[PDB]
């Protein structure tokens, strides 16, 4: 199972 | 970005009049954009598969590209890739022994 | 690490639109098991390994989802990285991510990883310790402190300590054989003149999985380092790898040796007539 990010670069 | 490595070869030892793939590997490349042609006798072959985009730990991209081919003692077979790296494009021939 | 787990993530952004193109690559044990790409006429994470088809609706639709925001996520961060490194929209740009776990032989959490590429080059990574953050360069900084500053890296420690070891752990129940499994290479030496007084010895090997191998030369039982040509392993597109090792050799009395983790032993192989 994949992530999903949090905070944009 | 990174210029293209390219090895042009069969997927089994040719003999001729052997129907056999021939394969075109493209590593070390970025950015992902790239062009591959592969040639019969300065022709382009229209019935090219491409492998999807994968890339390695170094960031760099690779693809397979592979043609159904029947080797013969005159014809040749080439390799075209087109690349922003590159000013010009870069043809790999095939050689048998190789 | 023994067992690992990774997803390969890139956006690339295409001149003229709102929207990058995404594509996702998921790996266990470095052999592809799922993917997404943006692009596909159904955007949908996909099996890519068979013992994956076992997997039920609710889990594509879940992993689906998650793709629609990493798109979302990808598209912002490429427009903000135009303004890190003074890029106009005009060109195309890329934007990479690697992550995902390792397993120690215990199949407890050896180490997680993350980390992310910007054209090519290494930007920001996560430390071992997965606190702190390593960044590239100066425009890396920016983002860095933005992420210290928010605290992003407990997020991902969490996913990386939980919920990929526990998914690593099911792949690797339900992929089995696959994973262990291997193919013993089809040696055999080719023979082509090269000038006077001299002949090229080529060793192949063909059929092979997985792509881990060791081709050498020898004469009289002694190793060749640097007068020895060779190719790197190279995809027969069939599943298996190819290699081959060449000497310059002057005109048998000349040894070929063949490693790889699915023969029963070593293979020593020479010229035939």
């Amino acid at each position: 199972a994949s992530n999903e990010n949090m905070e944009t670069m | 970005q990174k210029t293209p490595q390219i090895q042009v070869y069969s997927r089994h030892p040719p003999e001729n009049g052997k129907p056999n793939i021939l394969n075109c590997y493209v590593t070390q490349f970025h950015p992902p954009h790239i062009e591959i042609q592969m040639l019969k006798n300065g022709k382009k072959i229209p019935k090219v598969e491409m492998s999807d985009m994968s890339f390695s730990k170094d960031w760099s991209f690779y693809i397979l590209a592979h043609t159904e081919f029947t080797p013969t003692e005159t014809d040749t077979y080439a390799c075209r890739v087109k690349h922003a790296s590159m000013a010009e494009p870069k043809t790999v021939y095939w050689d048998r022994d190789m | 690490g023994p067992h690992s787990m990774r997803y390969f993530e890139t956006a690339v952004s295409r001149p003229g639109l709102e929207e990058p193109r995404y594509i996702s690559v998921g790996y266990v044990d470095n052999k592809e098991f799922v993917r997404f790409d943006s692009d596909a006429e159904n955007p949908r994470y996909e099996p890519r390994a068979p013992w994956m088809e076992q997997e039920g609706p609710e889990y594509w639709e879940r992993e689906t989802q998650k793709a629609k925001g990493q798109e979302q996520w990808f598209r912002v961060s490429l427009r903000n990285l135009l303004g890190y490194y003074n890029q106009s929209a005009g060109g195309s740009h890329t934007l990479q991510q690697m992550s995902g776990c390792d397993l120690g032989s215990d199949w407890r959490l050896l180490r997680g990883y993350l980390q992310f590429a910007y054209e090519g080059r290494d930007y920001i990574a996560l430390n071992e310790d997965l606190k702190t953050w390593t960044a590239a360069d100066m425009a890396a900084q920016i983002t860095r402190r933005k992420w210290e500053q928010s605290g992003a890296a407990e997020a991902y420690k969490a996913y990386l300590e939980g919920e990929c070891v526990e998914w690593l752990h099911r792949y690797l129940k339900n992929g089995n054989a696959t994973l262990l499994r291997t193919d013993s290479p089809k040696a055999h030496v080719t023979h082509h003149p090269r000038s006077k007084g001299e002949v090229t010895l080529r060793c192949w090997a063909l059929g092979f999985y997985p792509a881990d191998i060791t081709l050498t030369w020898q004469l009289n039982g002694e190793e060749l380092t640097q007068d020895m040509e060779l190719v790197e392993t190279r995809p027969a597109g069939d599943g298996t790898f190819q290699k081959w090792a060449s000497v310059v050799v002057p005109l048998q009395n000349y040894t070929c040796r063949v490693y790889h983790e699915g023969l029963p032993e070593p293979l020593t192989l020479r010229w035939e007539p």
